């Protein structure tokens, strides 16, 4: 029941009362604290303003241009070697597989797990893949 | 209502009887409603004719004249409900025509000190009673501290100016039997800093509106926190509010530590963020790098190396996926950080010119209290709220001691009577008093009963003015201890010519510290001809009494030339200075509920005294020692009609006493 706006807890009201300087103390802990707050501050943003100054450039003379494949329903030889190396490097990140190959849906790579399971040793290869 | 609006001007509840008529008519109030009902009309009626015209006396047959039946059948009712309502002064108080000439016979001798209004209204109604009154008083006039300064045509009050609110109110009733000319106080009232200009509009507001949200919160404190008492010592209204502007200056630095605890939570957010992207973009320029190497193996190339591409390829466009989310979401950090370093909360509480300002409104609370508020009581300096009377404040244009003149009109003053010493037994009183002016002529009244309305100063006096033989009990001087008596001052400034606001009554000085927060904080635009008064209150009025007239009178042209204009400012061609606390028949102003105090000290200082037995085995004494004025009556201290109803009061009581009931 304070008017709106002013604060008035019994905690507090026991801080400033307890003692004869109570609250020239409080306001004055309350001030350096705030110094401490604003000190910190300061050094956070020099400290990210020279982390922006690194990011200067982006990535751009990094990234790649981006092709789209038809995505093809038929497995060449050379297209079925990259899926055994794709399993040996990424086990079974079926997306990753994917984008290596760049004509083969994610299911058909899922589909091509179980078909060549026994031909490509595709247990064996997960295997490998496992024990590094 | 007529017969309700005469209950309610009389400060009486129109449908219920009161503790007072229970006492005198116990037979109706234990007994059934419809005869209380009877009663209550009586009442109610009887208070009609009289307030309908106060000029003449109302009799006990013009009364049952008027009334009609079926209330005017039982006689012995209506004569009863009269003599009760003129016994108390209800009806047939102030000055009134009267109907029966007063009989020779007289009844009783009572020594009244003091003839301020308290003093006057007691001996007018006791007169009236058939009893034998003389008054003491110490001055060369009557008034007391209802004193008004009279120069040429310059009228200007030194002590009371202010009638409140007219309903309810006995000085209504004065008013029609006395010329006072009456003037409504407009409370507009503009506020000039210590530079002469004057507040604008928009912080004058903002600073009253804190200065009532402060007052409310000391409530607060006070009746919810129980915050009234801290190291054994009872609480003050000015240590209550000293408290709650700590706690709203610390709940600014509470909100600024928040507020930028939120910016650091950010800006480290943000630095983790950073370090996440520079370590990717080194990754990411490293792979593509490889991916670089590797597409330079020219085709045709073994399946290995045709893998080496596309999963370098591949590998390197998730890291640019995962970079390009990492820098949609810094975008949206620095968003966060953009707004909270636009969203800074309040930098003070109240800046220096606010608190200026703001101490201006504890001057003005300090003048109406006579006192600084660090002597106010916390849990009661407010307690006569619930009584106030309605209507607009009022001023007496022509001088309010037009009022204590017309009461002495027919009363026995002695002027220039100083009583020294109040001497009362079982077998009656001896006021002994001096002549003022030489001091060795002494005088001896003996008498009954002794009223004694001295100010509550002059029995706070130490060592005292008069003397009590046998001193008054210990409850007693306790409560005359206990009790607040404050101060407060004016500076009459008499020119030829009107240079302020012709239609402003009120206009404010703001001090430049707090010490200084009620030295002429107030000026006040009153009279016919061109008057400013000054006030000096709180801290400042005990000490401007110990400074000239010609210094406080500068100080007051100084401020105005300020706020008017050098030339616009003649010099006074009259001026007066009051000086309270010195003046050794008051002592100071007016009486104040003390931290300590309550107002059942109020009752204490009312209860009159009696002496014990001169033989020993003899029977209980009646009383013999009374007291009125404002320091006795709980429910409207300091004023004029406190002091009014309670000289009407104590006539009540000694002729109930000495004449019987
Ligand atoms: C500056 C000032 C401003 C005020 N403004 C407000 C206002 O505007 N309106 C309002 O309603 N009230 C106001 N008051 C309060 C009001 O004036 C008083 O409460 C009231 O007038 C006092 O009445 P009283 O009869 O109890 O005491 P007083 O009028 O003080 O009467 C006591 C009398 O006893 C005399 N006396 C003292 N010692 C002795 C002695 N030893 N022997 C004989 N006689 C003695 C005194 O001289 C005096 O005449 C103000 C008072 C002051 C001083
Ligand atoms: O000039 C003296 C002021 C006397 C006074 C003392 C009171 F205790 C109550 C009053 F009504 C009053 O006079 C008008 C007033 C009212 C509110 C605030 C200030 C003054």
């Amino acid at each position: 029941k304070p008017p709106k706006g002013m604060f008035l807890s019994q905690e507090d009201v026991e801080a400033v009362s307890a003692n004869a300087t109570a609250a020239t103390t409080v306001l004055r802990q309350l001030d350096m604290e705030l110094v401490s707050v604003k000190r910190q501050i300061q050094n956070i943003k020099q400290t990210n303003s020279a982390l922006k100054e690194k990011l200067d450039g982006g990535i751009e003379p990094y990234r790649l241009p981006e092709v789209i494949q038809k995505c093809n329903a038929r497995w060449t030889t050379e297209e079925q070697l990259l899926a055994v190396q794709a399993i040996r490097k990424y086990g079974r990140d079926f997306q990753a597989i994917s984008d290596v190959i760049g004509n083969k849906s994610v299911v058909q790579v899922k589909n091509f797990f179980v078909n060549y399971r026994r031909r490509f040793n595709i247990d064996e290869v997960l295997q490998e893949w496992e024990a590094e | 209502s007529g017969v309700e609006g005469a209950a309610f001007q009389s400060r009486l509840p129109h449908d219920r009887m009161t503790s007072q008529e229970a006492a005198c008519f116990p037979d109706i109030i234990s007994g059934p409603q419809q005869t209380q009902k009877v009663f209550l009309f009586i009442r109610n009626r009887t208070l009609q004719l009289w307030l309908d015209n106060p000029k003449i006396q109302l009799t006990f047959e013009a009364t049952l004249q008027q009334l009609e039946a079926p209330y005017n059948s039982d006689t012995v009712l209506v004569h009863r409900v009269h003599s009760y309502l003129e016994r108390h002064g209800l009806i047939n108080f102030g000055i009134y025509k009267r109907i029966k000439p007063l009989p020779t016979k007289k009844t009783g001798k009572v020594i009244i000190i003091g003839s301020g209004v308290s003093g006057l209204a007691a001996a007018r109604q006791l007169q009236s009673f058939g009893m034998d009154v003389t008054l003491l008083e110490a001055r060369d006039r009557v008034g007391g501290r209802v004193a008004t300064f009279r120069k040429g045509n310059y009228v200007a009050d030194l002590g009371a100016m202010v009638v409140t609110g007219l309903g309810g109110n006995p000085m209504a009733v004065v008013s029609k039997q006395v010329n006072m000319e009456l003037a409504k106080i407009k409370q507009k009232c503009p506020l000039y800093e210590a530079n002469g200009q004057a507040v604008p509009k928009e912080k004058d507001e903002m600073v009253e509106q804190e200065f009532n949200r402060l007052l409310e919160a000391t409530s607060y404190l006070s009746h919810q926190l129980d915050f009234n008492v801290l190291n054994n010592k009872p609480v003050s209204l000015g240590q209550a509010l000293e408290v709650v502007i700590q706690l709203q200056e610390k709940h600014v630095k509470d909100e600024q530590i928040e507020h930028w605890k939120k910016i650091v939570k950010t800006q480290e957010e943000l630095k983790e963020l950073l370090n996440k992207m520079v370590n990717l973009k080194e990754k990411i320029k490293e792979l593509h790098q490889q991916y670089k190497e590797a597409s330079e193996v020219k085709p045709p190339r073994d399946i290995t190396a045709e893998f080496l591409v596309k999963s370098k390829h591949r590998d390197l466009t998730a890291l640019c996926k995962e970079y390009d989310e990492l820098a949609e979401t810094q975008g949206k950090l620095e968003e966060k950080l953009q707004e909270l370093e636009a969203n800074p909360p309040s930098d003070v509480y109240l800046s220096s010119r606010d608190r200026q300002i703001l101490d201006w409104h504890f001057a003005n609370l300090e003048f109406a209290n006579a006192t600084p508020l660090s002597t106010l009581s916390l849990k009661h300096w407010d307690q006569d709220d619930d009584f106030e009377f309605t209507g607009s404040h009022l001023t007496v244009r022509n001088g309010y001691s037009c009022v204590p003149v017309a009461l002495a009109e027919g009363l026995d003053i002695k002027l220039n009577t100083a009583v020294r010493q109040v001497r009362y037994t079982a077998s009656g009183c001896e006021v002994i008093a001096v002549n003022t002016r030489s001091t060795s002529q002494t005088f001896i009244y003996k008498c009954d009963a002794v009223l004694c309305t001295l100010p509550l100063g002059v029995l706070k006096q130490q060592p005292p003015a008069v003397q009590f033989v046998p001193p008054l009990p210990e409850w007693k001087t306790s409560a005359v201890q206990r009790m607040g008596f404050g101060n407060l001052n004016k500076v009459v400034l008499c020119f030829d010519r009107v240079f302020w606001d012709p239609s402003v009554n009120l206009f404010g000085h703001v001090g430049s510290t707090t010490a200084s927060r009620g030295e002429l904080f107030l000026f006040w635009n009153l009279y016919k001809a061109p008057i400013l008064l000054a006030l000096v209150a709180g801290e400042a009025a005990g000490i401007m009494e110990n400074i000239s007239d010609d210094v406080i009178v500068g100080r007051c042209l100084a401020i105005l030339k300020g706020i008017f204009g050098s030339s616009a400012v003649p010099q006074p061609k009259e001026t007066v200075v009051s000086r309270w606390r010195a003046d050794p028949w008051a002592r100071g102003s007016y009486s104040y509920v003390a931290a300590g105090s309550s107002g059942n000290d109020y009752d204490l200082m009312a209860q009159p005294i009696t002496p014990g037995p001169s033989i020993p085995g003899a029977p209980q004494p009646i009383p013999r020692l009374f007291f009125a004025g404002e320091h006795t009556i709980r429910n409207y201290p300091a004023t004029v009609h406190g002091a009014l109803l309670s000289g009407l009061r104590e006539a009540g009581r000694i002729a109930d006493q000495f004449l019987g009931a």
